[PDB]
């Protein structure tokens, strides 16, 4: 979506509205100067939902109200999403919580033990990254590390 | 809203019962077809439908709307709708008409291809799809011997749903010898009694009668099959020990004593070998509280040559482990006073100085076995070559026979050092097969190579283990 | 051979360990052709068993009771999910389920032939053998009924299927499962009988009730809606919701007795999930995934934060 300037932001009754320089209440995708936004039919804006325009499912941020990626659940199955609203294949995506999920060539998360990259990574039975702690994989014990989630060794305290 | 419209009486059951239902023991299933009353042949003109017209329950029925959209989304993506996405938020009144869409698409499919099989698999696949309806419901998990299948179910008594499959209360589980009369049911003494497929009720008095038919099938076989006395087995491995109810032990053990008066002489006893597969420490003693019917293993020998010199290319417990010094009374091998209050700690029988002076517990021992240091190398081996990705893994016999291939190369490595293979077998087996008190046992695979054909080429350890043999006699 | 669930390798590569009919040991194919096992014929064994002896040497058979692969019939058994030691697994909602499992002999196999048949030669010549009381039963051996054909009633369980907790269908809104077996006692849904099936949410004065695809009314059972909101309808059929002033914080005992616990359901009736939720009283509670109070242990967030729920489920 083109974007626009010289348009003024009002809250009405707790929600961000946006007036163009025509003067005219704005609705559905936008990009004003530079962040890609959407406004539903009454003109309000919407953060932290995902929105559907055209092909592309799209998630809007819950703080600025800007297009970003995400993951959904789609019927039964997660699915990734980039900031264009582009289902994900072969990449990490990171969800609203701070959660990792990666997905594979025909864009199912991956579940389980898992080389990627040339790193081993974890994931539980819904799909997401074990990252900063231990877990027991194939009868034995791998730690996997903070952010990256790599398989690193490390200590723990058994018994004293 | 109301779902009944002008095709319900048509898609509608021709009959409550077992002719227009596919089912088990009068239950549904996911993949059940049935026989509607009417069927929209071609997509064009009701006609009433013939026994054999039988369509998919999923065509006309789901269990709740996020199933439905999802069958609406699958058979759209395979040219029966342009491609679609519905959710579970999606109307009830648009899912039911996008059904009813596909159903006419369907019978055209049906009458241009004049088949139903591909239908048949179109279906299969997606009740796979659901998590209802595959594993994702049944907790896959692998740890202890889960490890082997993914999980196990127990069967319940259930008079009111399910009564062909009730027990008669007669499900005992984990009735091993530590545990036959159930007094450990509560901790981990309680037997593994799951161990792979369908788990046989072992503890049920008329399943107990038929392993023993069966066994005395097998020491008759000749006798029964083909008339020839000297046909017929003389005596018995009995197969995982510990995953039964130890029952089985005390019916095959008076058995043999009812048949060949084995309790009578060492001659009868001895003509009728018989050995369990009892892996745990503490089967040797209760197999010997209850008269030694089938000889115990004796995995403390086993165990020691793994930890002295079989496994590992360096380090490895002392020779000194061999001997159990504290057998004796402060360990001193001068005064050799047997020590009454030992902790119940120590190698099966004491070899230091065996005079045959005191009483132990009759037993076989071995190095190897078809099941013990064979199955984890040779797939381990296929793994680190890239020819299967888990031990579970279900490979070909060609799968196999490459990685056959590696493990003889490193079996038979003149470096000496050993990936995948035992270290020390001809040393283990001189020891083995001059041990007092225990009938050893030795793997065909120790002789001769474990793939390929029956005998096809000797292993490098053959002559020196066949020469042990031969000694052993003289 | 595999209907359901993973092969393992005894059966794929044919040792014997996994097999489907214990008397079987190489016969030939009944149209007359040889039909070996992995080691031949059973003239083949019958021959190698007698050169054995013409050497002085013993035969040992390998007695395998504990199990049997591939059954080729169906049963509907009531299954609970368990681990080795015939345990319920910790945190599962498979608990007696009804569950399709392959657990019936063809019934025109060796085991069919063979089966019972010496027992009765045996009780007349060594009559102590069948009155001898076994320890773990306190009873003898009862060879009065011969097995011809296995089936589910001789099994303890099985190794997971892969076929799903709910493969055996069934209605959401009574718990039901659809049956056909007897026209007295059928129960199916209204659609394939040619009734009226309603469905959805409805007001009235009283609350909200649901009915479900096949047109029941859901009564004492928990119901998802199309936008992933749980409810719970109590046993006159209404949606439990919290009253302004009143604790929010329900005790629900279902017949699904996995679900049972205390659950948090707002005004308007949707139970809350992975959260903390306030009483009356100011006190704080926390639920779970699936929406059931927590209680006696420590719980830590996405971003590192860690609490501490007393027994009573508060939150210190
Ligand atoms: O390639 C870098 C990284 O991508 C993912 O992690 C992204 C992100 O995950 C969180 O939000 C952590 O808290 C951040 O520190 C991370 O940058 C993959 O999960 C990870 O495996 C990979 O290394
Ligand atoms: O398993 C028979 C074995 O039992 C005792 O030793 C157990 C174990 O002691 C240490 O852990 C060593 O590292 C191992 O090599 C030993 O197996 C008896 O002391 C020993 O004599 C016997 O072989
Ligand atoms: O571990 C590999 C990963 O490293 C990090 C990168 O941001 C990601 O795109 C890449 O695939």
């Amino acid at each position: 979506s083109d974007p626009i300037t010289g348009g003024h932001y009002e809250n009405h009754n707790g929600y961000f509205v946006y007036i163009d320089a025509s003067g005219k209440q704005v609705t559905g995708l936008q990009n004003i100067d530079g962040n890609l936004q959407y406004f539903d039919d009454n003109g309000y804006q919407v953060k932290g939902s995902f929105r559907d325009v055209n092909g592309k499912h799209i998630y809007f941020d819950s703080v600025t109200g800007k297009a970003s990626s995400n993951v959904d659940i789609v019927n039964g199955k997660a699915q990734g999403y980039d900031a264009q609203g582009n289902q994900l294949k072969k990449s990490y995506v990171a969800d609203s919580s701070g959660q990792t999920y990666y997905f594979d060539g025909n864009g199912q998360p991956l579940i389980g033990l898992q080389t990627i990259d040339g790193n081993l990574q974890y994931f539980n039975q819904q799909g997401v990254q074990i990252k900063g702690g231990f877990q027991d994989v194939n009868n034995k014990r791998i730690y996997f590390a903070p952010n990256t989630g790599n398989a690193v060794a490390n200590t723990e305290i058994i018994n004293g | 809203v109301s779902q009944s419209n002008e095709n319900t009486p048509h898609n509608a059951a021709k009959s409550y019962d077992k002719s227009s239902f596919e089912n088990v023991d009068g239950y549904l299933t996911a993949d059940t077809w049935y026989r509607p009353t009417d069927i929209l042949k071609n997509g064009d003109t009701w006609t009433a439908s013939t026994e054999t017209d039988m369509r998919p329950l999923l065509m006309t029925w789901w269990p709740d709307k996020q199933t439905q959209a999802n069958y609406l989304n699958f058979m759209s993506s395979k040219g029966l709708g342009i491609t679609t996405t519905y959710t579970a938020a999606t109307s009830q009144k648009t899912l039911n008409d996008a059904a009813f869409v596909i159903q006419t698409a369907i019978e055209q499919q049906i009458s241009l291809k004049k088949s139903t099989e591909w239908l048949r698999d179109a279906i299969d696949s997606f009740v796979k799809t659901q998590a209802n309806w595959n594993k994702q419901t049944e907790d896959e998990a692998f740890d202890g011997l889960q490890w082997l299948q993914g999980g196990f179910l127990a069967y319940q008594d259930d008079s009111h749903r399910t009564p062909n499959t009730d027990s008669g209360n007669n499900r005992k589980l984990g009735r091993q010898p530590i545990n036959i009369d159930g007094s450990k049911d509560t901790t981990d003494g309680k037997g593994s009694e799951f161990l792979l497929a369908n788990d046989i009720d072992n503890s049920n008095p008329i399943v107990q009668a038929e392993q023993l038919n069966w066994l005395h099938y097998l020491m008759n076989f000749g006798s029964i099959t083909g008339n020839n006395d000297n046909a017929n087995f003389d005596g018995i491995r009995v197969d995982a020990v510990d995953n039964v109810d130890a029952d089985l032990l005390k019916i095959a053990g008076d058995y043999f004593k009812a048949l060949y008066g084995t309790d009578k002489s060492d001659a009868n006893a001895n003509k009728h070998l018989s050995i369990l597969e009892d892996w745990n420490g503490k089967d040797p003693q209760y197999v010997n509280q209850q008269g030694n019917a089938q000889l115990t293993m004796d995995y403390t020998v086993t165990s020691q040559f793994g930890n002295s010199l079989t496994h590992g290319a360096n380090n490895r417990s002392n020779m000194w482990y061999f001997l159990d010094t504290g057998y004796y009374l402060n360990g001193d091998l001068n005064k050799k006073i047997v020590d009454k209050n030992r902790p119940n700690s120590g190698t099966l029988v004491n070899r230091i100085a065996n005079s045959g002076d005191t009483k132990v517990i009759p037993n076989y021992s071995f190095v190897r076995a078809h099941d013990y240091d064979a199955q984890d190398p040779i797939r381990k081996a296929m793994i680190d070559h890239g020819i299967i990705k888990n031990m579970q893994d279900t490979f070909t016999f060609d799968q196999l026979a490459q990685g056959m291939e590696f493990y003889y190369k490193d079996q038979e490595n003149p470096s000496g050092f050993k990936k995948y293979n035992d270290y020390n077998l001809p040393s283990a087996y001189a020891m083995l097969l001059t041990n007092k008190d225990t009938v050893p046992r030795v793997y065909y695979g120790d002789m001769y190579l474990e793939g390929g054909q029956y005998m096809e080429k000797g292993t490098i350890y053959n002559p020196v283990i066949s020469a042990l043999l031969k000694a052993r006699i003289k | 051979t595999n209907y359901g669930g993973m092969s393992f390798l005894d059966s794929f590569l044919n040792n014997g360990y996994a097999f489907t009919d214990r008397y079987d040991l190489g016969f030939n194919k009944a149209d007359g052709n040889p039909n070996p096992t992995k080691y031949g014929t059973d003239q083949d064994l019958r021959n190698a068993i007698e050169a054995l002896h013409k050497n002085g040497m013993q035969a040992i058979a390998d007695w395998v009771p504990d199990q049997i692969y591939a059954l080729p019939g169906k049963e509907v058994v009531t299954a609970t999910r368990v681990d080795e030691r015939g345990n319920q697994l910790k945190d599962t909602d498979f608990v007696n389920l009804l569950y399709v499992a392959n657990t019936k002999s063809s019934g025109v196999d060796y085991q069919a032939k063979y089966g019972g048949e010496f027992l009765d030669k045996l009780r007349e010549e060594y009559p102590s053998l069948f009155k001898q009381n076994q320890v773990s039963t306190g009873q003898p051996i009862d060879a009065s009924t011969k097995i011809k054909q296995w089936s589910a009633k001789y099994m303890n369980g099985t190794n997971i299927l892969h076929r799903g907790a709910y493969y055996v269908l069934k209605d959401w809104a009574t718990n039901q499962y659809f049956n056909i077996a007897k026209t007295n006692e059928v129960f199916l849904p209204l659609q394939l009988q040619n009734k009226d099936a309603q469905t959805g949410f409805i007001s009235d004065a009283s609350g909200v009730k649901y009915y479900s695809i096949s047109g029941y009314q859901a009564k004492d059972t928990f119901i998802e809606d199309g936008n992933g909101n749980w409810y719970y309808f109590d046993k006159d059929g209404y949606m439990v919701r919290s009253q302004q002033g009143e604790n929010p914080i329900r005790t629900v005992e279902t017949s699904v007795n996995t679900r049972n616990g205390n659950y948090y359901f707002m005004p308007n009736g949707v139970e809350l999930r992975k959260g903390f939720g306030t009483d009356n009283s100011g006190n704080v509670y926390y639920f779970d995934d699936q929406g059931k109070m927590v209680r006696d242990k420590y719980i830590n967030d996405d971003a590192n934060n860690f609490y501490h729920l007393n027994v009573d489920g508060t939150m210190s």
